């Protein structure tokens, strides 16, 4: 209960209402009451991070077609 | 500071109450009193931001019920340099 | 820029709000403030048609609920040379 | 700065926490501490109104559960030249 | 200006708008724009405490719906003299 | 022209599409390309408020379905002089 | 030629497959490989228009299933001179 | 040491028990015993952070059930340089 | 002063907040801040095991709900000489 | 030989394993290691098509369970002369 | 020595814990700490084969629950001579 | 100004109406009048994108019901340098 | 550029837009704008075949809903050496 | 141009028709006529990609009904160096 | 290399597609094209066994659907010295 | 039919 | 510091592990080793209170399952001056 | 050659069949035939990796049904330089 | 490296696999391979002890499923001077 | 050598066996035999990490069946410089 002059937003005053109820972290000149009273995840998306945090080769194509000397 | 508090009122008696309240509440400077016309008087103060918020909440409460009343009570934390030409630098 | 944007308001506190909003919103030039009488104040900006359109739209929203309010928000893309005699060249 | 921040507490422990949480939080100077009597201790900070309010807020939040509790948390944005005599202007 | 104000955003477009709304909302000084990696951009302002609070509420409202958005809006009214080593002094 | 238009995209292929679309659509000036991180690329154009508005509208439609897509399309008619330190003067 | 093919991929292994495919399919020149960030790699080719269309349809099919994949495959038949500043002239 | 421990108690007997326990439980120095008023006595120790924690926890256990008991037990691992002026340097 | 405290956070805003809380809460010097890629930033402190165990507790409390949060809060009470090459020196 | 075998992995530990596995398994020479960004590391070898086929099979199996794993394994029996510019010649 | 041990982690805080445990457990040498991007930080140690086995075992256990954790612990008793050109010699 | 605005009408009386309306509505420049054939007349204005947009909107309404009427009202914010050869530099 | 591309329109306004979309869609060269009589206007481009095809698809989509509309969009990849006499070489 | 377009039809007559058509339709050069045998005749055109695609399509439409028919009309964007030697490479 | 690769096709157009594919895909020399009779064309490619395997597979996958099609795709890793006298050493 | 390189539109190309 | 930490074990092997795990763990000095008889060995360490708390926990975990194990792990933050005579100063 | 192929068989007659099947199958050299003892005979071939792959598969299929059979069929694409000393160079 | 590793195997193919895996795993020098009789072959390696342990653990794993398999895998860290005479000693 | 290897035995005969077995199995130094009391004797050896691993394993196997037996077998691959005081330099 702050007493004395109040820096929190009031009905009559105009132009100081910006971001009044928005919660802004840290030392706040604005009153706790007007602004209001644990993030564990990475919000942004990186395509590599988003997907998963077998061999493509020339040899792979046209398997059915080849005839010749087999290999292993 | 460069923040701007402005209190408009319907008369000079509600404006002088507001100027006294504002300039006693916080470390603000009275930069002007303007007679707009129609019975509208504006008292403009210039201080740091918190100072001007406090002053303009002190002025509004004071003059809300002195004379014909309070029209506006507005803080502009930074003013374009353009707007400074239309603003009073001293109260005479 | 030759376009004119003009915001009329009931009082000076809304007009100062509109002038700050306008000068900040675009590359307009605060060209004058006029005390009409009856508590009407007209702020006038001159810039390109794109600039003035952007500025007046912002000024109309800024000062719509500051003090008594907005009377008019208007844009004249080109003023006749006759009209430029009754327009302020610089703010006073 | 000439704003004053005051936190009254029931006991000395709750006022050394408030005094510490104040001066850390914002740009304020601890001007003194007073033993009012009856188990009340008042910690006062004088600083710019640019940050005084902040310290009071932080300190109050901190000492409200320390010890017996908080009694008062008051901000003054300008102090009259005569209250200056009843306020501790201390290297302390 | 010893208070620090900081907005973190998912992208540079919200960060530039935040830097614009922060620097036009109060007498703050834009000191740093950092690419933190991963699409985190932090615009840092340094001004008096009220100026910074006004600037950071304005920046957060400006960049909340621009691009991916606001990650954090945070004010620190007095920064330890050691955290000032890891703070940029001029935007590059 | 002083206005800023900025298109953020997920990747560089959409950004090159948006830069071509923007430069072609209006008389804007491609002023820089920035690799933010996390696969965000910001293209920035500077022109008159009418030019930049026309350009960014075209760039938003051009690169909306090229590669990963558009993150943000934004227009700042006037940037604060502080913000111009964190804006690229020429493309690199 | 001056047409521009651009293939973005999630990795350098799908990008090298695409560059090889594109630069064997038609008479196109590999002008650059850019690491955007987030694992995004862009291979940009410059050729005549039909050449670049063929090359970018050869690259896309090739890398569609190599590594993490293909993000974009985009032809820009003429590029503004503005966009040429943000484009790589050689691949080193 | 730079840490501060403080135990407020209702009377002097709980406080002498707290001081004895605290000063035997770890390497802390009794720097003050203060009759606050209203029957509150505060004992202060300055030591390393680990000693003050061991000491304050010991003092709380010893005086909890002696006399009128404990009001507060608090540790400030680093008091601001300004809080030092409001703190005793040796016992009375 | 041989122990290390380390807070990793998701962003620079949570990290600066933790750095402030840590340096204010105990006798620890801020030795460095590292951008790790992917949006991780790490704030390292160096002090005694109690100073540091008190700082890292205070820091994790500060930045837990700030921005994207805290990833790690670790204390190493004695750092091997070899590990000091990979550790930022105190001018950072 | 002028064939190209390339393994992309999520992190450096899986890639150093792939490079070692490959250079132990066949007559290939390691020519590059690339940090693509966002945790993609591409290891590249140039040899004969039989050697590279034998090398990339052994390398892909080796790194599949090391760390975050294998993203891509890819052989290019003949690389166009144009892709040689974007291909590292010796490991840096 | 020529054995190489590599502990990749998600963040620098789990890798400074892993590096401390590795260096203390056995006579290894931090030969480099790498930021791979994506958050991945690799700690590479080179010592005798007996030492490296002991060190990596200690490192993997230490950093498993620290921060975001362990991705890979991997020992190569002897890398190929071509895999040594993509290995750091000294930490940066 | 580089933008083009063009009003095509069936006849010359609507075209003269549209040219007057356009020149009066904004700061555009009447750059030519063309008799296409089949009773189509094209008036072309050059000004800023904001100016031309304002002018063509007015010209479209002015000449919609004068004589035969409006065929087309069109705005090209930027014309390719090739197209400027088929555009009249001055009216004839 | 031996390919010819031709759009015929009912009016000059669609023809000018077609000339703008054609010359900005590919490396074509605008060579002729003819008034054919009767409100037929033919813009002719000359470029490589792919450039011309891209240009004429872009011109046709651009001028389809501008004014009266598109009469014909037609490409001729090689023109007989005799049809080149009746083709203009520079737009007048 | 290095591109090759080929058409094989059953019979010399469809082939001659298609080849003549190609020469006329696009900028391609008839390198050769080869009698595959089996009553298959192939006519080859080597030209820049543009002309080649258009010509091949035209010849295919052209000789389709003439004689027995069109077996195939392949288009090669870039011939590999080796294939040229097999190809007819002569005015003959 | 001595490995032989061979693609018989029904026509010369599928064969030329195969020769191109084989040569581009792998390091193989085109040793001949033979008109067998009956519309069968063979393409023989002599290189190293892995190279020839890659070449034949790429060629078959290419000419499989072009024209009448693929009759045979065969590899003979060593041909007897007798089968050499019936193999063309260089292409015509 | 159309054979060889496809210059035709493909869903992927933009 | 004057804190005592005291691990006791059944045998000397568990004790050397405890001593080494206590000394590597924190900034503590091994002040002695005692053979008490009956299998018992007591390693004693001295340092600041947090140094000792982190060492005596590292020691206990290290030697818990080595040899016949741990009997006692105990911390005393300050010892009476009479207990200093029955405590060794330096190891023998 | 660099690749090693090896067929172990129970008896010489199975091994001679494998040596013949392997050497006929691909371009490999019979570098040794060794009587290991106990009726185990190893046939060893050194060629390119592709040939040795094809050869060893031919040998294993041939000798499996001959005599007592095949014990093993192994390919080492590049033996260590140390294993060369224990490998035959020419059969005896 | 005066340690010895040995791997007996049933047949030579398993032994060459063991020698190769051993000399590829750790810093061990192949000294000899022996034919014991009854089908037994013994490969011997020499290096630092940990290196020999890693080498022989990796050789056993590799040779265990090749051929008739592993008979024994042993390490003698210090061989007696007498045993050196019965040991191969022939890397050279 | 700075690795320690300690075997604990019940009685001296098992310890002398361990000393002998450890000293003959590896190039380690017997540094001391300690009578811990309660019939526990610790043999401590010092050498490189591989020699100490081999030696301890040898000692344990050797002493497991001599007398009352083995209580412990332990390695400290790096030993803190503090523990070198409680460790015996030479057997005496």
């Amino acid at each position: 209960i702050i007493s004395g002059t109040s820096v929190d937003a009031s009905d009559l005053v105009t132009g100081n209402e910006i971001g009044e109820q928005q919660l802004i972290s840290g030392d706040a000149y604005v009153g706790a009451q007007q602004t209001g009273c644990m993030p564990t995840d990475f919000s942004i998306q990186t395509p590599a991070r988003s997907a998963q945090n077998r061999i493509t080769g020339p040899g792979m194509l046209a398997t059915g077609l080849i005839t010749g000397t087999p290999e292993f | 500071g460069i923040a701007l508090g402005m209190i408009e009122t319907r008369g000079l008696v509600p404006a002088i109450e507001a100027a006294d309240a504002m300039t006693k509440a916080a470390e603000v400077r009275l930069v002007g009193r303007q007679f707009v016309g129609g019975g509208y008087v504006t008292v403009l103060v210039r201080g740091e931001t918190g100072a001007v918020n406090a002053a303009v909440r002190a002025g509004a409460d004071a003059c809300e019920r002195v004379g014909d009343g309070l029209v506006a009570a507005h803080i502009i934390a930074r003013v374009h340099s353009e707007v400074e030409n239309i603003l009073p630098k001293a109260p005479q």
